């Protein structure tokens, strides 16, 4: 009965790609227990958490 | 026979602990959609359910071992994870096909590049094409050849 | 070599891939059976369709809202866990289950 | 005449048939009533056979009782089946959406039978849909016809093989039941009987007859004479009953203990318990028909025996030791031979009746395992037939049939000849019949037992030849499924009139000889060696005393579709076959003119069509309209038939009905009283008759294409109504609901003009592609705005409009005028679907002209597009100076063998302009053999020629020497049929005479604008980043392998590198050729194609590294 | 064609010769049997399943028994395998 | 028993739906299921709802969330030759010409922009936020223009009163 | 009993006639369509074949 319309639950917003200037952001070096160690690059005014899903 | 495929594992750098397998990849969720029809009647690209056994299964046999179980449970458990992989990879390869409502067979990883409706010869040789027409012809007596 | 596939290529080197490399591709194990929210229609936490592996579902923005432009690109929000980026890289992020 | 209304339509015809065509829905109504069992169905089956009167539901209830526990403690059994009114009648179900639907009751009854009581109640079974008046379901509002099925008869299938490593026969038989389990006995390569049940191995047979507890010295007994059962005798390496039973046991279950009892029960379950084992009565009649099991005795118990099985192994060591016949002890003897699995003595129909008792049985089935696992379960002396019964899984299965089956099929009609063949259809692909991957080409083909119970003229074809055929003219179905065919019996010389209807075997029995034979009307054939056909198929010339079986008529062979082709005998079966295809694919013009040269199956199949309105009870026409005729029987009582005006097909054709008779004339009970969609005075009329001329014109008509005049786009000759139907809903979301309102956002008003104050368009408005049908609107949400859309906004003082328009705006190349808008509503309590508003539908109608590109075709198979329409000036006419209308192609007519079109031709002429033999110096020679009343007629006077019984090509020229001038002394065509056609264009006369003459030919149903198709940027598939597909969507074409071979064959890489990445997968590519080309600047280089990446992370989902390197 | 270019062994496998010299043409038991004489000599080859059903190869009249043949002339007649006649005559 | 249905509401449906509102659904089917035996005829949702004691619209809800979803590769034609993932427009794609549109709008706007001076220039784009995507408000404005934020708004509101004049409104309003 | 090239075949024996020769020794084939090309040296034309 339908035309046969379909949309995945995702927003489309086109702006340009630009990147000479971003938000300033820092690195957390998180560190598993078997010795795996993972960065989660979080920005400057961010709280940093103690743990993470990594 | 057998010197075939152990030459050629010998000759590469290729370890044969790659047939076992112990960490199954997830294929990325565009190319399995649950895109929402016009009306919420969801339409599911069917990996999903093969997904969803293998997740089901292990969790429960994790759980299973974390209880501490006896040896029956536990490996009727694990057969059962055994198979829900081998349906994920080629379901209907193994003895039955794991069917889905209707008695339909689950399109499993395989079977996007088997056959004719495979990838290779449905939509990576021949694609449809932008900027193409399409209508029934008649004879054009009064023009020249190249036209 | 290639992760963008820009056209310059000699080889398609294919290979039995091991547990480590399985588990060095993907973004994040995979660890529960939910699809979507019955609900709200977003993608649940460590779902099969989960933003925090898979990336995020608009573009440039997170889970929790908290980030939304393009200059809050390649951060990751620290309650949502999503890297606010381009939403096409949902085609493209693995994941993985740890049996 | 033998219809009170027909037209006079003097028949060329020099037999003269006793048996009238029967009527032709027989093979749909009278299987429905037997399923209903209903008492028009019931006196016919007492007029014989009367012992046994059940219906379809009967007959399912009575191997349903009674239905007991594992116990046998409770035991509830049905009885009864009742049918209510409909719940709707038909046209407010084709309206409203219903389904013609009609409730079942069931007198069910309960028994305990530790205490006893009875619970007789009064179930509701379920709502039934029913077959409509002309033999049509309706599912859901849309037209349903449930085609029928053949498939192979269960029996015992005796057949002969040889062996190359042989160079032996190796007989088997494969006893085939109908939901059971087959077994099989066949001499291997050396001489050993080997038993394979349910497909196990190899299992000589003296092991399974001591499985039934037969001795070696009983084999003996029974097979003393049998070599190779003696061998298999002394070579079967297990004595003992039971040590055999263990070893049937172990080879067919293995994974189980022998528990001997089990073993026991087992072998006795698997054949003889008949839960689980069931040929059906079509099965025990077969086989005791094939093996001589039963002299007199009916038809029942319908699970195997033991002595049909020791018959079976005495058959078939016969038919390996070279016997001939065969007695059975205790039973009638019977010839020895292999079977052929396409006789149709062994091919039964599953008729419509037979389909849905199918589905309503494995409804009963899940029904009743519910019943069993809910009679044990809950506790005694609180329950009923009302607590015990689920008619859930019944009303879903018959659901599930109607709905999603691929046999009950979407009505084709758009004439009434396409649903009267899209009945009566015999079909050879479905569950349980022949898969199109496992069909083999030996079923494809006809076989001498189709004579008269099948068409081999009238099939598709594309890849489905021979699979879809028809039935014939005067067919039949036995009650067991088996296709009947009449005969005329002779006794002695004396052609009877005992029409006795004959199955193949039967047929087989006796020899059958022709009814275009010299009769002298009193029996007596002339010639004592006459044609005939014998059993095998052979043709002899047996003297005129062992024929004991005439054929009813000629063209008993023939479909119906096939025996309105004129000229039948004179085509080549493939032209034939497309001419009888392509007689169902006309569409219904606009005028609608019987065929002036035609044959006796229109009047006949357009009355029994259905789309005519029939006159019930005779009277004198009170009324007429264009909507009603109120008729006045001649007791008092008055009745009004409405009409069906401008109705959509479903196939989006014209439905009107304009009626005939006048306001105070007499109709008779029987009188066509409306012409339907292709009808004319009653008969059938696809096309228009034509003047034609088979001149090659100017390379116009070159390979099949056709020429035609411009009179026909002028006076609206050919011109179909075409109605389509647009619809939208308005459902509800999680933003709220979908609203239907005039008021769209960001559009302007002069496409708002169109629109009522409350949306959808008035009636009679014409609209074009692109135009606003409904206007809706749907609630979008909040999104952030681009900063240059959020200036604009600021600039124009335009507000964000929160709600998103997607209305119903009517696609592209759709145009005309609008006829009806019917709007549902939920707050007017109309059945509707969950959480949907305002459901809403619009009937746009155009009037399709001719033109170049539209499919024409005659009645041979003579097809072809229009390849120009000319003006009427510059077109070649006649020295009358009418202009022809169309120019066939002279090359078309030899080289594909039917010069049935050129004797049409010609007889089109003669019957156009009229004729009057002179028989004034007496009759003359050809006219002899000619009927009276044919030696002289008026113009424009329609004749018939009859399939078989024809024109007699000598009598046609004879005819053609004696027409008569137009209007002037002037006498067009010669004797030849040729006219001296001047020419339109240039002026000078053509220096040859041209055949010309009046044809019939129809408008096809393949007009260019449904099929044109342009997409230059349109939608895009889900998964992979291709185009779509298809004529509904945009879509592109198909860029398939062979194009790809093609294009690198030219050797061309750079187009095939566009085709294959910046027109269909490089995703920025094509946002970046639109961009350049609307710049102007240069097409940018491609990239990598996004299918290529898909398959790439299939590959990576596949546990393969694939990794992709540059050096 | 398709079975030619596939290089199945053909259904009506007509063998053929494997060295110059006479034959010993021989009607066994409802097939006929052929044994190939060389001329160096040497290994007299045989020829056990040649069906009786087929025919001989009729040249230039029917075969006779002791018939001189070639290196690779086709001794029945038939289809030869492509496998026999590059194993026999080269790769030319 | 508990631990049956307890997995099977939870590892049935793709979707997953929490246990209460399972059970609720499997209690208006049991409901519709037992009117449709008993008063033979599926009923309206008003008289299912006023059966459970709720709402039509929370009856229209339940109904909407028991809807499980299709197959994406389920056979759609009838000739088993296509599925029904070759049938789907994707609506979240690039339209592919508002893409050209909206780059040739922006190349008009920065014309229609550029036809003002320096400061106007500067006080729109920095106003909605064309330079990064994030518009500044009037006194962050006035603060790298060194003046009052009412100063900003003087300027704002002459330059809209220029900017609608059809001297520049006529090669724009067709861009909507 | 492997189906290796004749280019590489002879090529491979001039790398292997050098430094010591043995000569590998071989008899042509002929080998059918569907088992030439699915024999293939490379493996992204036999997997879509
Ligand atoms: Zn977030």
């Amino acid at each position: 009965d339908r035309v046969l319309r379909g949309s995945r639950l995702g927003a489309v917003s086109y702006e340009t790609d630009r990147n000479h200037d971003l938000a300033p952001r820092q690195i957390a070096r998180y560190r598993t227990d078997n010795g795996e160690e993972f960065e989660v690059p979080f920005a400057d005014d961010a709280e940093i958490p103690g743990t993470w899903l990594c | 026979k057998r010197l075939k495929v152990v030459a050629a594992f010998q000759q590469s750098g290729n370890s044969p602990m790659g047939m076992v397998l112990d960490a199954v990849p997830v294929i990325p969720p565009e190319l399995r959609p649950m895109v929402q029809l016009d009306g919420g009647r969801f339409a599911t690209s069917d990996l999903n359910d093969l997904y969803r056994r293998v997740i089901n299964r292990n969790n429960r046999l994790k759980r299973l071992i974390d209880l501490g179980a006896p040896e029956i449970i536990v490996n009727n458990e694990k057969r059962m994870l055994q198979e829900s992989v081998d349906a994920l990879f080629d379901n209907g390869r193994r003895g039955r096909p794991v069917t889905g409502p209707g008695n339909r067979p689950l399109k499993s990883l395989s079977d996007l590049l088997k056959g004719k409706q495979g990838r290779f010869r449905q939509n990576l040789l021949g694609k449809r094409v932008d900027y193409s027409g399409r209508s029934v012809i008649v004879v054009g007596p009064q023009l020249k050849l190249h036209q | 070599g290639a992760m963008l596939d820009v056209n310059f290529f000699d080889e398609l080197r294919i290979g039995l891939a091991t547990a480590e490399d399985i588990r060095q591709w993907s973004y994040g194990e995979v660890k529960k059976p939910e699809t979507i929210n019955y609900r709200t229609l977003k993608p649940e936490k460590d779902g099969l369709f989960c933003e925090k592996i898979f990336g995020p579902t608009r573009d440039w923005e997170c889970y929790c809202g908290k980030y939304k432009r393009v200059r809050f690109k390649g951060i990751i929000c620290e309650r949502c866990g999503v890297e606010v980026t381009r939403a096409k890289v949902r085609r493209e992020r693995m994941g993985h289950i740890e049996l | 005449n033998s219809v009170p209304g027909a037209p006079n339509r003097v028949s060329f015809a020099k037999l003269r048939e006793p048996l009238e065509v029967p009527g032709l829905l027989d093979v749909q109504t009278d299987s429905f009533e037997w399923l209903i069992g209903s008492p028009r169905w019931r006196e016919s089956a007492a007029e014989r056979g009367d012992v046994n009167p059940v219906g379809g539901l009967e007959e399912v209830l009575y191997e349903l009782s009674p239905i007991e526990d594992f116990s046998g403690s409770m035991s509830l059994s049905f009885s009864d089946p009742r049918f209510d009114d409909v719940k709707a009648p038909v046209d407010e179900c084709k309206d409203k959406d219903m389904t013609y639907a009609a409730p079942l009751f069931v007198t069910a009854e309960f028994i305990n039978n530790n205490t006893g009581e009875i619970k007789s109640q009064t179930v509701f079974m379920g709502d039934f849909p029913m077959m409509t008046e002309k033999g049509t379901f309706i599912i859901n509002g849309t037209e349903r016809v449930v085609v029928s099925q053949l498939v192979r008869s269960p029996g015992v299938y005796f057949d002969e093989t040889i062996d190359k490593s042989t160079d032996k026969t190796l007989h088997s038989v494969k006893v085939i039941p109908s939901r059971g389990a087959w077994l099989e006995f066949d001499v291997d390569k050396r001489d050993t009987v080997g038993v394979r049940i349910d497909r196990k191995r190899r299992q000589p047979v003296t092991v399974l007859l001591k499985a039934l507890g037969w001795t070696s010295e009983q084999i003996v007994e029974r097979f003393g004479f049998s070599e190779i059962m003696r061998s298999t005798l002394e070579k079967d390496n297990t004595v003992g009953t039971d040590e055999a039973l263990l070893d049937i046991y172990r080879k067919l279950r293995p994974g189980e203990p022998p528990t001997k009892e089990s073993a026991q029960t087992l072998l006795e379950n698997l054949f003889f318990k008949e839960k689980r084992y069931d040929l059906a009565r079509v099965g025990r009649y077969k086989v005791n028909k094939k093996l001589g099991l039963h002299v007199g005795e009916p038809i029942t118990s319908s699970t195997l025996t033991e002595e049909d099985v020791v018959a079976t192994i005495e058959y078939l060591v016969r038919l390996h030791e070279g016997q001939t016949t065969m007695t059975v002890p205790g039973g009638v003897e019977v010839p020895v031979e292999t079977d052929d699995i396409d006789h149709f003595g062994n091919r039964r129909l599953r008729t419509v009746g037979e389909l849905i008792q199918n589905q309503i049985r494995v409804g009963m089935s899940r029904m009743e395992r519910v019943v069993r696992e809910r009679m044990t379960t809950q506790d005694v002396e609180a329950i009923t037939p009302q607590t015990l019964i689920n008619i859930r899984p019944v009303v879903a299965a018959i659901k599930e049939f109607f709905g999603t089956s691929q046999l009950s099929q979407f009505m084709d009609q758009n004439n009434p000849l396409s649903g009267l063949t899209h009945k009566r259809r015999l079909l050879a692909l479905g569950p349980g019949g022949l898969s199109r991957e496992r069909a083999g080409l030996e079923v494809r083909d006809v076989h001498p037992s189709h004579y008269g119970r099948m068409c081999p003229i009238e099939t598709p074809e594309g890849p489905n030849i021979g699979l879809i055929g028809s039935l014939s003219v005067y067919a039949r179905v036995n009650p067991f499924g088996f296709i009947e065919t009449p005969y005329r019996k002779v006794v002695d010389g004396v052609v009877s009139d005992e029409i006795v209807y004959l199955t193949a075997d039967e047929e087989d029995r006796h020899v059958v000889a022709q009814a275009n034979s010299p009769i002298d009307a009193d029996g007596r054939f002339v010639e004592p060696r006459v044609l005939v056909r014998r059993k095998a198929g052979e043709v002899e010339y047996v003297p005129s005393s062992e024929v004991d079986y005439m054929d009813v008529s000629p063209r008993q062979m023939v479909s119906v579709a096939t025996a309105m082709i004129p000229f039948l005998e004179h085509d080549d079966a493939n032209r034939a076959l497309m001419g009888a295809n392509m007689q169902r694919q006309a569409v219904p013009l606009v005028r609608s003119e019987a065929p002036l040269v035609g044959t006796g199956m229109e009047l006949r199949a357009a009355i029994d069509a259905g789309d005519v309105v029939v006159a019930e009870e005779s009277g004198v026409i009170e009324e007429v309209s264009a909507d009603y005729i109120t008729v006045m029987h001649d007791n008092g009582t008055r009745r009004t038939y409405r009409m069906r005006k401008f109705a959509r097909s479903n196939h989006g054709t014209c439905a009107n009905q304009c009626p005939i008779v006048d306001a105070g004339d007499r109709v008779e009970a029987g009188q066509v009283i409306a012409d339907g969609p292709c009808t004319d005075d009653g008969e059938m009329a696809l096309g228009k008759n034509l003047l034609v001329a088979i001149m090659p014109w100017e390379g116009h008509n070159y390979e099949d294409a056709i020429i035609l005049s411009n009179r026909l786009v002028e006076e609206d000759v050919l011109t179909s109504i075409h109605i389509e139907e647009h619809e939208i809903d308005a459902r509800d979301t999680k933003l709220g609901a979908e609203e239907i309102t005039r008021d769209i956002p960001n559009i302007s008003d002069e496409v708002l003009a169109d629109l009522d104050e409350r949306g959808i368009v008035r009636i009679g408005a014409e609209v074009r592609d692109g135009d606003i049908l409904v206007g809706k609107v749907t609630p979008k949400g909040e999104t952030e705005l681009t900063p240059e859309e959020r200036l604009l906004r600021a600039i124009f003082g335009e507000k964000a409009r929160e709600v998103r328009d997607t209305s119903l705006k009517v696609p592209h190349g759709e145009s005309g005028k609008v006829i009806g808008i019917r709007v549902f509503s939920r707050e007017d309590e109309d059945e509707l679907p969950a959480g949907v508003n305002e459901l809403v539908r619009v009937y746009v109608a155009q009037k399709r002209k001719i033109s170049d590109g539209d499919k024409l075709a005659g009645r041979h198979g003579n097809k072809g597009v229009i390849g120009k329409i000319l003006p009427v000036e510059d077109m070649p006419f006649l020295a009358d100076g009418t202009p022809v209308d169309i120019i066939l192609n002279t090359h078309g007519v030899p080289r594909r063998m039917n010069i049935g079109q050129i004797l049409e031709t010609h007889l089109g002429w003669c019957a156009h302009s009229g004729w009057k033999v002179d028989a004034a110096k007496g009759v003359p020679d050809w006219a002899a053999r000619l009927p009276d009343e044919l030696l002289e007629a008026q113009p424009n006077a329609i004749v018939s020629t009859p399939v078989f019984d024809g024109a007699q090509e000598a009598e046609l020229q004879g005819l053609l020497s004696c027409t008569l001038p137009n209007r002037d002394g002037d006498v067009l065509v010669d004797a030849d049929g040729k006219a001296m056609l001047f020419d339109g264009r240039s002026g000078e006369p053509f220096p040859y005479p041209v055949t010309v003459g009046y044809m019939y030919i129809m408008k096809l149903h393949h007009l260019v604008d449904d099929k044109i198709h342009a997409r230059s940027t349109g939608p895009y598939s889900m998964i992979t980043q291709q185009p779509l597909g298809g004529k509904a969507q945009f879509g592109g074409q198909r860029f398939g392998e062979m194009e790809c071979w093609a294009m690198q064959a030219y050797g061309a890489a750079y187009t095939l590198q566009e085709l294959l990445t910046i027109k269909s997968d490089d995703t920025v590519g094509r946002v970046k050729v639109y961009e350049a080309i609307v710049k102007g600047e240069n097409i940018p280089e491609p990239g990598i194609p996004e299918s290529f990446k898909v398959l790439l992370k299939e590959l990576q989902s596949l546990c393969l590294n694939v990794e992709v390197l540059s050096s | 064609v398709q079975e030619l270019f596939e290089a199945r062994v053909p259904r009506g496998k007509a063998p053929i010769a494997d060295v110059t010299g006479r034959v010993r043409l021989e009607d066994g038991e409802r097939f006929y049997k052929i044994t190939i004489v060389p001329d160096d000599g040497g290994e007299e080859v045989v020829y056990d399943k040649i069906s009786k059903r087929q025919r001989l190869r009729v040249f230039k009249r029917v075969l006779s028994d002791g018939d001189h043949v070639e290196v690779g002339q086709q001794l029945m007649e038939g289809s030869a395998d492509p496998h026999e006649v590059l194993r026999v005559q080269g790769p030319r | 028993r508990q631990a049956i249905t307890r997995a099977m509401a939870d590892q049935a449906r793709t979707i997953r739906i929490p246990v209460h509102m399972v059970e609720v659904i499997n209690k208006l089917g049991r409901i519709q299921r037992e009117l449709l035996q008993d008063l033979g005829r599926e009923p309206t949702p008003e008289e299912l709802a006023k059966e459970m004691d709720i709402t039509p619209e929370k009856v229209l809800e339940i109904q909407q969330y028991a809807r499980e979803p299709i197959s994406l590769d389920q056979t759609i034609g009838d000739e088993g030759d296509s599925q029904l993932g070759d049938f789907i427009e994707d609506s979240e794609a690039v339209v592919a010409v508002d893409a050209v549109s909206f780059t040739l709008l922006q190349d008009q706007l920065q014309s229609v922009l550029d036809t003002l001076s320096e400061r106007e220039a500067g006080v729109v784009r920095l106003r909605f936020g064309l330079t990064d995507g994030q518009p500044r408000t009037l006194d962050e404005i006035g603060q790298v223009y060194g003046v009052t934020r009412e100063r900003i708004r003087q300027i704002e509101s002459k330059t809209m009163s220029k900017l609608r004049h059809p001297s520049r409104s006529q090669v724009l309003r067709d861009y909507l | 009993g492997s189906l290796i090239d004749r280019a590489e075949f002879e090529a491979e024996n001039r790398r292997v006639v050098a430094e010591g020769g043995e000569p590998a020794a071989g008899r042509p084939v002929l080998m059918g369509i569907t088992k030439a090309s699915l024999a293939t040296d490379s493996w992204l034309s036999a997997a879509s074949f």
